[PDB]
RNA sequence: AGGACCGAACCGACUAAUGUCGAAAAAUUAGCGGAUGACUUGUGGCUGGGGGUGAAAGGCCAAUCAAACCGGGAGAUAGCU
RNA sequence: GCUCGCCGGAAGACCAAGGGUUCCUGUCCAACGUUAAUCGGGGCAGGGUGAGUCGACCCCUAAGGCGAGGCCGAAAGGCGUAGUCGAUGGGAAACAGGUUAAUAUUCCUGUACUUGGUGUUACUGCGAAGGGGGGACGGAGAAGGCUAUGUUGGCCGGGCGACGGUUGUCCCGGUUUAAGCGUGUAGGCUGGUUUUCCAGGCAAAUCCGGAAAAUCAAGGCUGAGGCGUGAUGACGAGGCACUACGGUGCUGAAGCAACAAAUGCCCUGCUUCCAGGAAAAGCCUCUAAGCAUCAGGUAACAUCAAAUCGUACCCCAAACCGACACAGGUGGUCAGGUAGAGAAUACCAAGGCGCUUGAGAGAACUCGGGUGAAGGAACUAGGCAAAAUGGUGCCGUAACUUCGGGAGAAGGCACGCUGAUAUGUAGGUGAGGCGACUUGCUCGUGGAGCUGAAAUCAGUCGAAGAUACCAGCUGGCUGCAACUGUUUAUUAAAAACACAGCACUGUGCAAACACGAAAGUGGACGUAUACGGUGUGACGCCUGCCCGGUGCCGGGAGGUUAAU
């Protein structure tokens, strides 16, 4: 009956992919978190 | 045009029903490409290393299947495939 | 004509239309047409700045000319058009030379009246004239308040300014809120009463025809709990608060005029 | 002509029964309201937490809302169990 | 394999999104599969996605995003200009047939189409970061002309019937063919030109706009369709041929005509209405800076090319979103017969499926239905739930009314079949003809066929003729809310919210006000017949007294009164 998750690859890197996450001084400090964990799935994309 | 770099285009003849039924019927060879390899350095590349009549390449990428090994799972690597076709003087 | 519309449907029932006869049946000129998108209320920021609007039909905006730049140089009313990004009408004038533009329609203007504007010109309804040229005690439209800029005051529906007095450089307007304000006599003033008087007794008729005219509803603060607006809460409508703006500053009496700098050109607050 | 009438698609959700460790963390069956409009819908935008948005129910903001979620202050604090 | 059953505006066929090998073949059943499993969307090998034309990338833009300098901000950074991204939109061109176990507008055959490049040659003025045109647009409605498609004849090949008939008005099957090119019609739209002239389109213009005219009346434009050709071909129902009983490979008949007909196509059109309906390139044109045998345009026979990426498969689902092979959710397209107003519904076609536990028995009880003597709301909080009404045409239809309505008020009657009127008519419809008018896809006679209601009259069967599915229950008094609408996703749909209308109130434009340390945005490219706030809530009759209290507004003498 209709769900929260209706996927869109667009969407999906426009919001969450690694440009976006560049794009801002926020956004670098969450890869900059991923890469200190170490983390493989840096993010989607 | 292009020398030294044609030579590494050209990996391996393909294997196959299809690849057969388009030998004799079609006048075509089936055969594993280089991953960048377009269809003037293909053609180029048979004309010179095959030396035959080539009227049209014919190119596609095959993705590569995701295999099993106990547990790690593995992708295949995504291979390159042309479908050359020749002219009336051929051969192999 | 005004014409009330015949009750066939619940929502017809209470409609009047103010059915021009005079207007243009057809498509604009295009080269004075542009885009013009709608912001639904929203700034910069993408907030509610300005409530209840959005939605609405769409439409674009036609480029009125309230300058009217061109001096001693007749001009021909081709045709009078309908204008969706305003209360009153528009006339598209051809001039002499080869231009066409957009102008306010005046209440004396028809599909073939000649118009000039200028320094010298006539006195007649729709000749653009500086303020000092023009007669003392004249009905005038279309008021600059700053000389060489487009034109402000007086440019809805039958709305019109009337020049009170003439002391030297200044002039005496005495404005439709009954506020009478001094502006600079070398600004200029589009003569006679802007046209479509009869667009203020059009009444709607229905809910949806103020959403097609891109207005959105309106609560009210009572309706809402004392979390959103001021007025709020009570079990079974209460009051019991001086009325207030949503943001708590006091409506219904309450003078909101602070600019300081033009209190000086204000002759006398309206009433 | 119509926020007109009847009525499928489509959108909704009035009544009842079933279900209530379900077929399903809101549905099914039989009837039910709107159905050229203040309609509905695809795709992409914009608005962010005392903030948004709200035809206003404290509704909605990812099965979470009279102040989301994740990490942190942090082993808050507990005359209580 | 044969029956049976079910879906068939889907439970069929294509896709986008989303999945990401689930596709196909061979093998293997431990685990997965709610049972078994030789089978599998399961495990293990191999194979499978072929493009100048389809999409993407590419040339251009909306919302919006980013944003050199810039303005602003303790820092971080916010806003925003020239630009540059951003499709859900705009811009070049391919079809029919055959083919694989798995791809086909991609491979193959037969036909085509676009744009560039570089020529060869005929002529010649070109040329923008610039001007003009075009692109280029709403709702509803109506009408004509068509087409996909169907139906019925004819035609062609086969059939002479397992139980009475069937050499016929009989039966079954077929009757197919594209983009392209030619033709420029049904019809839409527009007065052509030819010359001069002019403070306009920041420059310039032979373009666009304006102004004189002179001068024949048409010349352009767009456009479904049909006809030709494309096509002697392609394809074609059976046959034959072989059999590895898989099929392989060989032949190929008619391949027409009327009628009906779209929600398609002309139509991005026409009439109408207002709430008055994106942008920007490609394209066409005109000249600046220039260039002047030049390069540059133009046309024409060539020629070279048309890169790269996706293409399997599911796609209303066992493959996506729901933890599941979860009866939920998920956008677009295609739309056959008979009955019907219909994409409703019933039964079917193409094509697909019988829902991955079965076999018995035939207790109570539960769930979903069917029927019910006599009574008929006596039930119950409450006719909750069932039962009932139902279609089309005609006759008829009250108080009350805002003069529209209430209203489908109420209530009736007629409905099947078969002949007749009429070897099927009103109409639709149009042929061989015959004018004629010219070369047409002609006007304008004309009535062969197909097509076909609706009636009236007379029979006739049944208990019942709108016989199934489908398909209003009706009426009277009255509270609230005028009305359609919106609302607590997941116990409340209402009298609650909104609403049109009404009043008070603020706001004179660097508007009030709002978002924002600010710049700045919205309000608004609006300007008091406008805008914001508050209350009230269509419409009719109205809306009374109080300014002591709290607020607001005005007034400035006096008292008290901060910083200094
Ligand atoms: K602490
Ligand atoms: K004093
Ligand atoms: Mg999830
Ligand atoms: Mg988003
Ligand atoms: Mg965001
Ligand atoms: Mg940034
Ligand atoms: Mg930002
Ligand atoms: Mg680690
Ligand atoms: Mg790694
Ligand atoms: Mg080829
Ligand atoms: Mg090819
Ligand atoms: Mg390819
Ligand atoms: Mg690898
Ligand atoms: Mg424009
Ligand atoms: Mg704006
Ligand atoms: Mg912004
Ligand atoms: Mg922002
Ligand atoms: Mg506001
Ligand atoms: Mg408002
Ligand atoms: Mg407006
Ligand atoms: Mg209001
Ligand atoms: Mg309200
Ligand atoms: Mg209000
Ligand atoms: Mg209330
Ligand atoms: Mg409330
Ligand atoms: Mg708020
Ligand atoms: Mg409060
Ligand atoms: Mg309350
Ligand atoms: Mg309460
Ligand atoms: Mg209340
Ligand atoms: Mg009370
Ligand atoms: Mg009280
Ligand atoms: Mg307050
Ligand atoms: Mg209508
Ligand atoms: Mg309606
Ligand atoms: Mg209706
Ligand atoms: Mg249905
Ligand atoms: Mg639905
Ligand atoms: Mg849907
Ligand atoms: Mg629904
Ligand atoms: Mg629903
Ligand atoms: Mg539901
Ligand atoms: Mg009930
Ligand atoms: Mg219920
Ligand atoms: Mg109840
Ligand atoms: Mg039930
Ligand atoms: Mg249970
Ligand atoms: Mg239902
Ligand atoms: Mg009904
Ligand atoms: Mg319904
Ligand atoms: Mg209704
Ligand atoms: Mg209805
Ligand atoms: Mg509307
Ligand atoms: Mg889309
Ligand atoms: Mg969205
Ligand atoms: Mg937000
Ligand atoms: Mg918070
Ligand atoms: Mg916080
Ligand atoms: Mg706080
Ligand atoms: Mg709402
Ligand atoms: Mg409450
Ligand atoms: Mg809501
Ligand atoms: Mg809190
Ligand atoms: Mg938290
Ligand atoms: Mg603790
Ligand atoms: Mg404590
Ligand atoms: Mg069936
Ligand atoms: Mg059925
Ligand atoms: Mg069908
Ligand atoms: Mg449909
Ligand atoms: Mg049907
Ligand atoms: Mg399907
Ligand atoms: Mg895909
Ligand atoms: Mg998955
Ligand atoms: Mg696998
Ligand atoms: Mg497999
Ligand atoms: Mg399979
Ligand atoms: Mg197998
Ligand atoms: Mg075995
Ligand atoms: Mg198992
Ligand atoms: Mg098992
Ligand atoms: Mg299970
Ligand atoms: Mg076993
Ligand atoms: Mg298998
Ligand atoms: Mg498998
Ligand atoms: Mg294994
Ligand atoms: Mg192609
Ligand atoms: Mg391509
Ligand atoms: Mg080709
Ligand atoms: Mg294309
Ligand atoms: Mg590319
Ligand atoms: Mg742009
Ligand atoms: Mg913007
Ligand atoms: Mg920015
Ligand atoms: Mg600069
Ligand atoms: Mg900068
Ligand atoms: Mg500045
Ligand atoms: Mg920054
Ligand atoms: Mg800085
Ligand atoms: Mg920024
Ligand atoms: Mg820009
Ligand atoms: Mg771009
Ligand atoms: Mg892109
Ligand atoms: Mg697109
Ligand atoms: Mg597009
Ligand atoms: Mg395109
Ligand atoms: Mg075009
Ligand atoms: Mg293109
Ligand atoms: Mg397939
Ligand atoms: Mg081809
Ligand atoms: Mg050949
Ligand atoms: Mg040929
Ligand atoms: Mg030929
Ligand atoms: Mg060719
Ligand atoms: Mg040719
Ligand atoms: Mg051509
Ligand atoms: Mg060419
Ligand atoms: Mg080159
Ligand atoms: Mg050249
Ligand atoms: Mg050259
Ligand atoms: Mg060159
Ligand atoms: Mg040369
Ligand atoms: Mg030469
Ligand atoms: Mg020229
Ligand atoms: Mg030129
Ligand atoms: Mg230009
Ligand atoms: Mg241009
Ligand atoms: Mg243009
Ligand atoms: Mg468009
Ligand atoms: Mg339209
Ligand atoms: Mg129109
Ligand atoms: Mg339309
Ligand atoms: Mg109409
Ligand atoms: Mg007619
Ligand atoms: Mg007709
Ligand atoms: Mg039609
Ligand atoms: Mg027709
Ligand atoms: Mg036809
Ligand atoms: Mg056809
Ligand atoms: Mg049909
Ligand atoms: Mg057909
Ligand atoms: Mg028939
Ligand atoms: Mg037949
Ligand atoms: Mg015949
Ligand atoms: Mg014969
Ligand atoms: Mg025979
Ligand atoms: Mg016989
Ligand atoms: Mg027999
Ligand atoms: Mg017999
Ligand atoms: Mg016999
Ligand atoms: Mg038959
Ligand atoms: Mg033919
Ligand atoms: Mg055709
Ligand atoms: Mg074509
Ligand atoms: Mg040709
Ligand atoms: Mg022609
Ligand atoms: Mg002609
Ligand atoms: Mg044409
Ligand atoms: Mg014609
Ligand atoms: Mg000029
Ligand atoms: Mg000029
Ligand atoms: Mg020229
Ligand atoms: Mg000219
Ligand atoms: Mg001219
Ligand atoms: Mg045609
Ligand atoms: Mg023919
Ligand atoms: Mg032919
Ligand atoms: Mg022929
Ligand atoms: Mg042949
Ligand atoms: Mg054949
Ligand atoms: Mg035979
Ligand atoms: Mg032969
Ligand atoms: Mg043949
Ligand atoms: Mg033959
Ligand atoms: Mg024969
Ligand atoms: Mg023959
Ligand atoms: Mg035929
Ligand atoms: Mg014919
Ligand atoms: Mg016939
Ligand atoms: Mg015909
Ligand atoms: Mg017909
Ligand atoms: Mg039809
Ligand atoms: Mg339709
Ligand atoms: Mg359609
Ligand atoms: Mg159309
Ligand atoms: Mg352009
Ligand atoms: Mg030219
Ligand atoms: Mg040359
Ligand atoms: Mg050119
Ligand atoms: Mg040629
Ligand atoms: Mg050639
Ligand atoms: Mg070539
Ligand atoms: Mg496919
Ligand atoms: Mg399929
Ligand atoms: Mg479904
Ligand atoms: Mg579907
Ligand atoms: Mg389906
Ligand atoms: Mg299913
Ligand atoms: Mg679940
Ligand atoms: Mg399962
Ligand atoms: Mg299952
Ligand atoms: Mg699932
Ligand atoms: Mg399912
Ligand atoms: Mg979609
Ligand atoms: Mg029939
Ligand atoms: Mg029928
Ligand atoms: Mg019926
Ligand atoms: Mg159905
Ligand atoms: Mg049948
Ligand atoms: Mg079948
Ligand atoms: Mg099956
Ligand atoms: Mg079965
Ligand atoms: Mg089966
Ligand atoms: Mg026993
Ligand atoms: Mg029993
Ligand atoms: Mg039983
Ligand atoms: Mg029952
Ligand atoms: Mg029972
Ligand atoms: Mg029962
Ligand atoms: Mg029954
Ligand atoms: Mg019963
Ligand atoms: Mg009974
Ligand atoms: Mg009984
Ligand atoms: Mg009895
Ligand atoms: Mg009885
Ligand atoms: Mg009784
Ligand atoms: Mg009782
Ligand atoms: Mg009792
Ligand atoms: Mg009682
Ligand atoms: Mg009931
Ligand atoms: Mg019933
Ligand atoms: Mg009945
Ligand atoms: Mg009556
Ligand atoms: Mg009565
Ligand atoms: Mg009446
Ligand atoms: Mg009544
Ligand atoms: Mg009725
Ligand atoms: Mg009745
Ligand atoms: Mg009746
Ligand atoms: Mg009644
Ligand atoms: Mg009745
Ligand atoms: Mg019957
Ligand atoms: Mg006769
Ligand atoms: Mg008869
Ligand atoms: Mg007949
Ligand atoms: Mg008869
Ligand atoms: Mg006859
Ligand atoms: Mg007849
Ligand atoms: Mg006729
Ligand atoms: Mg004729
Ligand atoms: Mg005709
Ligand atoms: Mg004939
Ligand atoms: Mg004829
Ligand atoms: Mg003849
Ligand atoms: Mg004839
Ligand atoms: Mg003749
Ligand atoms: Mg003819
Ligand atoms: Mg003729
Ligand atoms: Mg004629
Ligand atoms: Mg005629
Ligand atoms: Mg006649
Ligand atoms: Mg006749
Ligand atoms: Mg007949
Ligand atoms: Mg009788
Ligand atoms: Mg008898
Ligand atoms: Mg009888
Ligand atoms: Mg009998
Ligand atoms: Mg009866
Ligand atoms: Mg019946
Ligand atoms: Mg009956
Ligand atoms: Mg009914
Ligand atoms: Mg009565
Ligand atoms: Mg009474
Ligand atoms: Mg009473
Ligand atoms: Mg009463
Ligand atoms: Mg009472
Ligand atoms: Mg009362
Ligand atoms: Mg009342
Ligand atoms: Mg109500
Ligand atoms: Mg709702
Ligand atoms: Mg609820
Ligand atoms: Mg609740
Ligand atoms: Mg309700
Ligand atoms: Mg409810
Ligand atoms: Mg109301
Ligand atoms: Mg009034
Ligand atoms: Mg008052
Ligand atoms: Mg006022
Ligand atoms: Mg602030
Ligand atoms: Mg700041
Ligand atoms: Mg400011
Ligand atoms: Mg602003
Ligand atoms: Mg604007
Ligand atoms: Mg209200
Ligand atoms: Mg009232
Ligand atoms: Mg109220
Ligand atoms: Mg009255
Ligand atoms: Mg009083
Ligand atoms: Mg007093
Ligand atoms: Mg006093
Ligand atoms: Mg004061
Ligand atoms: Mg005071
Ligand atoms: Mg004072
Ligand atoms: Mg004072
Ligand atoms: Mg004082
Ligand atoms: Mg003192």
């Amino acid at each position: 009956m209709k769900r929260t998750f209706q996927p869109s690859v667009l969407k999906r890197n426009r919001s969450h992919g690694f440009r976006a996450r560049m794009a801002t001084k926020n956004g670098r400090q969450v890869l900059a978190r991923r890469r200190a964990k170490g983390r493989a799935r840096l993010t989607v994309s | 045009i292009r020398e030294e770099r044609l030579l590494k285009v050209l990996r391996a003849p393909h294997v196959s029903e299809k690849a057969s039924t388009a030998m004799e019927k079609s006048n075509t060879i089936v055969l594993k490409v280089a991953k960048d390899a377009t269809k003037a350095e293909i053609k180029a590349a048979v004309q010179k290393l095959f030396e035959v009549e080539v009227e049209v390449v014919n190119t596609l990428v095959v993705k590569g299947k995701v295999k099993r090994h106990g547990q790690r799972i593995g992708r295949r690597s995504d291979w390159k495939k042309a479908y050359v076709t020749l002219k009336e003087g051929q051969n192999l | 004509a005004v014409v009330k519309c015949k009750p066939t449907s619940p929502g017809r029932r209470h409609v009047v239309k103010v059915v021009n006869p005079e207007l243009h049946k057809g498509k604009p000129f295009a080269p004075l047409l542009e885009k013009n998108s709608k912001s639904g209320g929203r700034n910069n920021n993408g907030r509610i700045t300005t409530r209840h609007i959005g939605g609405g039909h769409k439409q674009a905006y036609r480029i009125v000319d309230f300058k009217r730049n061109k001096d001693g140089i007749p001009a021909v009313v081709e045709r009078l058009e309908y204008d969706p990004n305003r209360s009153a009408n528009i006339a598209l004038v051809l001039y002499k030379d080869g231009e066409r533009r957009y102008i306010l329609a005046p209440k004396g203007l028809k599909a073939g009246d000649q118009i000039q504007s200028g320094v010298d010109a006539a006195i007649k309804p729709g000749n653009t004239l500086p303020m000092r040229n023009i007669p003392v005690g004249s009905t005038v439209h279309n008021v600059e308040m700053k000389p060489g800029k487009g034109g402000q005051l007086a440019r809805s529906a039958g709305t019109y300014v009337q020049i009170v007095a003439r002391d030297g450089a200044y002039v005496t307007l005495r404005l439709r809120s009954g506020e009478m304000r001094k502006v600079e006599a070398d600004c200029r003033a589009t003569l006679g009463e802007v046209g479509n008087a009869e667009h203020m007794l059009r009444v709607l008729g229905k809910a949806g025809a103020a959403r097609w005219r891109g207005v959105r509803p309106t609560v009210r603060g009572t309706a809402m709990n004392p979390v959103d607006h001021p007025h709020g809460g009570g079990e079974g409508r209460n009051f019991g608060k001086h009325p207030v703006t949503p943001w708590g500053v006091q409506t219904k009496g309450k003078k909101t005029r602070s600019n300081k700098r033009t209190d000086k050109f204000i002759v006398r607050r309206r009433s």
